[PDB]
């Protein structure tokens, strides 16, 4: 009947949960089938290779339509933890609806989730335009970030304001199925280029602006051309909920922004 | 991702040259266009490249 | 250019250490990498394809080139669980009554 | 140099008089007066293609 | 033949058949709204001195930040990505004009519009000269809002297969409010025909195309059986949206199966569309209840 085996458990010492329990299921499939009624009858074997064969076709046509199926998809489970983020928050109601504020967000250009809770959330639309113009350089500036202690008292506010609501975003994003960490995510948020589009935006020449700045200014620029697009596609979002107050300080800011050394650009333009 | 969003999002009536150096597996690619559209696309390659440097 | 100059040079300057010329082989005298494929998802994508509505996230994800691999044979996939279908009504159900109660019992 | 130095007069020329002197601009033309080039996304735009058009 | 004539009758007012009470906050102009430290102003509200003063009546609905009235009655307003449908009213130079219950009008311009032929042949001042031949004045197209213009006014665009001029069936006009917000406005009812329900207030009924831009015209006769099933939904449509009931596929499929019993003709009295309203808020509250 077969030389005594090793035992799996006992003999090689594998303190396995999993292999205990298989181990068990073995001996009682094996006493269960000992008392078996169907070895008995006629025609046990024929009818035992009909039902093996009949059980290989239907795993064979249910694996077919599995492979031609839409759960078959690598990333459908982040795709809907990728949802249900954008559910918690008050975007999307119930099953492919949109509400209004998130429709908002869709007529953005880059960080839809941070600007769209710093509108509602009240913390940038009671400030002066020049000073707003700075606030929203942190997110595209791309820079080494050490700011100054002899900035106004404000603005060692109104930085951790932000910072807040990144670590009211972060808590969400991580805690809903997707594998990005909070602290990098407020990691991304860097305030380097801070105060020199500040004095830049006051009306200062940019000669001493490079001089006293401690950056090469070819980067300047381009951080500039990139915070005037977001400025010129907060209006909509503004005209969409119709709150003119910000809408007004945005405008000036906006025109106050233009200057002529940004559309030099090339040689031959005209 | 932004090429194949794009090539994805392009239709049908646009006929695309595209013009790589020397992509080893350039034989499916294609295939691949040409199966997405109903389109029929042709692969060229050459060798032997002028001015040999060392 | 088209062969315009006599010749060209390029000179590789080490100036701290040696090279490692073995990894200097892998990558002069070895065939270029695989075109693989990178896509991936971001909410601008899912936002901007929310508010209107002529495809949808499925679609954009297995007409992509990551399912390559396993979209190839797809029409094949469903003519061959067809014929399988087919084939499944041509068995005869196997006696269940008398002594063989127990048959399904025992076959798993 | 003549050459260089009224290709440069006609290119730099063509802006106020507060931009026209600036330290990035006369640390990079004095260096393409002697024939030398530096060329990175971190220098203007107008001085990003006078490189190339010398080139 | 009889020309019924029946007597006006009193209202009842205060909705007493049903009973309810409201737990919203209801405003008329003139209310002073919460004056805290901060908020934002919505749509429906203004500014005085330290003050948030409604000046529309309507119900207030606040996200997180937000105060702002909804007015029951309105005109049209318009937002990206949005299903409108219109008619032309004016054929210019290079645009259309199209009326859509807004407070301006919506121009189409040439450079969106699927000409015919429905492919990449050729766009040139030669087809300027036609445009204004087959969009002629009073025609129904179906578009999709483009983006908004810096004075309330919408561009519309028809870049799509299932957009462009309509062909035979009925139009009913109802307020741009009762139109529920969906991710389908485009439906293929199984009764015979289909519907577009148009966020502007636009209702369009029509057959079924049969199998399967304007190209086709299709000016033969419709059968017998199709008729009946579009005057069926034209009343059931105007019973449905006279009361409150916001509108929406199921209840208007719905309503059409509780419409069989009695004839199409006699549904206009003041009691029968009762005896149907309530059915199918019902019907309705026994299958979401």
């Amino acid at each position: 009947a077969g030389p005594p085996t090793l035992d799996p458990v006992n003999d090689l010492q594998l303190k396995d949960m999993s292999v205990v329990e298989g181990g068990l299921r073995a001996r009682k499939l094996e006493e269960l089938i000992q008392g078996a009624q169907c070895v008995h009858s006629p025609r046990f074997p024929a009818q035992y290779l009909k039902l093996r064969e009949r059980m290989q076709i239907q795993k064979e046509m249910e694996r077919l339509r599995f492979l031609l199926s839409d759960q078959s998809l690598l990333l459908l489970p982040e795709y809907h933890q990728r949802v249900e983020v954008l559910r918690t928050l008050g975007y999307v109601d119930e099953a492919g609806t949109v509400k209004l504020a998130g429709r908002v967000a869709c007529a953005m250009s880059s960080h839809e989730l941070l600007l769209t809770e710093l509108m509602f959330d009240n913390a940038l639309s009671t400030l002066r335009p020049e000073e707003i113009a700075a606030l929203l350089s942190g997110l595209v500036c791309q820079s080494p970030g050490d700011a100054g202690d002899q900035l106004p008292n404000t603005l060692k506010q109104g930085i951790e304001r932000v910072r807040a609501v990144a670590k009211r975003i972060g808590e969400v994003q991580v805690a809903c199925g997707l594998n990005q960490t909070v602290e990098e995510f407020v990691g991304e948020l860097n305030f380097g280029l801070v105060e020199v589009v500040y004095e830049w935006a006051r009306g200062m020449p940019f000669s001493e602006l490079a001089g006293l700045s401690g950056t090469p200014e070819g980067l300047v620029v381009r951080c500039i051309q990139r915070l005037a697009e977001m400025c010129r596609s907060l209006r909509g979002a503004a005209r969409l909920v119709g709150e003119p107050v910000l809408g007004a300080k945005m405008e000036t800011a906006a025109t106050l922004l233009r200057r002529d050394i940004v559309f030099a650009a090339s040689l031959y333009t005209q | 991702v932004v090429w194949e969003e794009v090539l994805i999002m392009l239709p049908d009536h646009v006929s695309i040259i595209l013009l790589s150096a020397t992509v080893p597996n350039a034989l499916e690619f294609a295939d691949w266009i040409g199966r997405l559209k109903r389109r029929q696309i042709y692969v060229i390659s050459t060798v032997t490249r002028p001015v040999p440097l060392e | 250019r088209r062969g315009l100059d006599p010749t060209g040079t390029v000179i590789l300057l080490c100036k701290g250490r040696v090279p490692e010329m073995a990894d200097l082989h892998r990558m002069m005298m070895g065939k270029p990498s695989q075109l693989q494929s990178q896509f991936r998802l971001t909410y601008t994508m899912i936002l901007n394809l929310l508010r209107v509505d002529a495809l949808r996230v499925e679609d954009m994800m297995k007409r992509s080139f990551s399912e390559f691999p396993s979209r190839k044979d797809s029409k094949a996939h469903e003519q061959a669980l067809a014929e399988l279908t087919k084939r499944l009504g041509a068995l005869e159900e196997p006696d269940m009554t008398g002594q063989l109660v127990d048959l399904p019992e025992y076959y798993s | 140099k003549s050459e260089i130095h009224l290709f440069l007069q006609r290119c730099l020329a063509r802006l106020r008089g507060s931009d026209r002197q600036l330290p990035q601009v006369l640390h990079m033309s004095e260096l393409l007066n002697r024939g030398l080039g530096v060329h990175h996304s971190g220098i203007l735009p107008i001085l990003k293609e006078i490189v190339e058009m010398l080139f | 033949m009889a020309m019924e004539m029946r007597l006006p009758v009193a209202r009842k007012p205060l909705s007493e058949r049903l009973g309810r009470d409201t737990k919203k906050h209801l405003v008329v102009p003139g209310d002073t709204i919460t004056t805290d430290t901060g908020f934002m102003r919505g749509h429906g509200t203004y500014m005085g001195e330290e003050k948030l003063i409604a000046s529309v009546a309507g119900s207030v609905e606040r996200v997180n930040k937000l105060i702002c009235v909804k007015a029951l009655k309105t005109r049209y307003i318009g937002e990206v990505g949005d299903i409108v449908v219109g008619r032309i009213t004016e054929v210019q130079q290079k645009r259309w004009k199209v009326e859509t219950n807004s407070r301006l009008d919506s121009v189409l311009l040439l450079s969106s519009m699927n000409l015919p032929g429905g492919e990449l042949r050729r766009r040139s001042a030669e087809d300027e000269l036609a445009m204004r031949g087959f969009l002629q004045e009073g025609d129904l197209i179906s578009a999709e809002v483009q983006a908004v213009f810096s004075d309330g006014a919408v561009s519309l665009h028809t870049r799509s297969l299932k957009y462009g001029k309509l062909g035979q069936g009925v139009l009913v006009q109802v307020s741009p409010s009762l139109v529920k917000r969906q991710k389908t406005h485009f439906h293929d009812l199984p009764c015979g025909a289909s519907v577009i329900l148009g966020n502007n207030g636009f209702i369009w009924i029509y057959p079924t195309p049969e199998h399967k831009g304007g190209f086709i015209a299709n000016l033969e006769p419709v059968s017998l059986a199709d008729r009946e099933v579009i005057s069926r939904l034209r009343n059931c449509i105007i019973s449905l949206v006279t009361q409150r009931m916001m509108l929406y596929d199921t209840s208007i499929l719905y309503c059409y199966e509780a419409s069989l019993p009695h004839q199409i003709k006699d549904i206009l009295k003041p009691e029968i569309m009762e005896e149907i309203v309530m059915e199918t808020r019902q019907r309705l509250l026994e299958q979401e209840g």
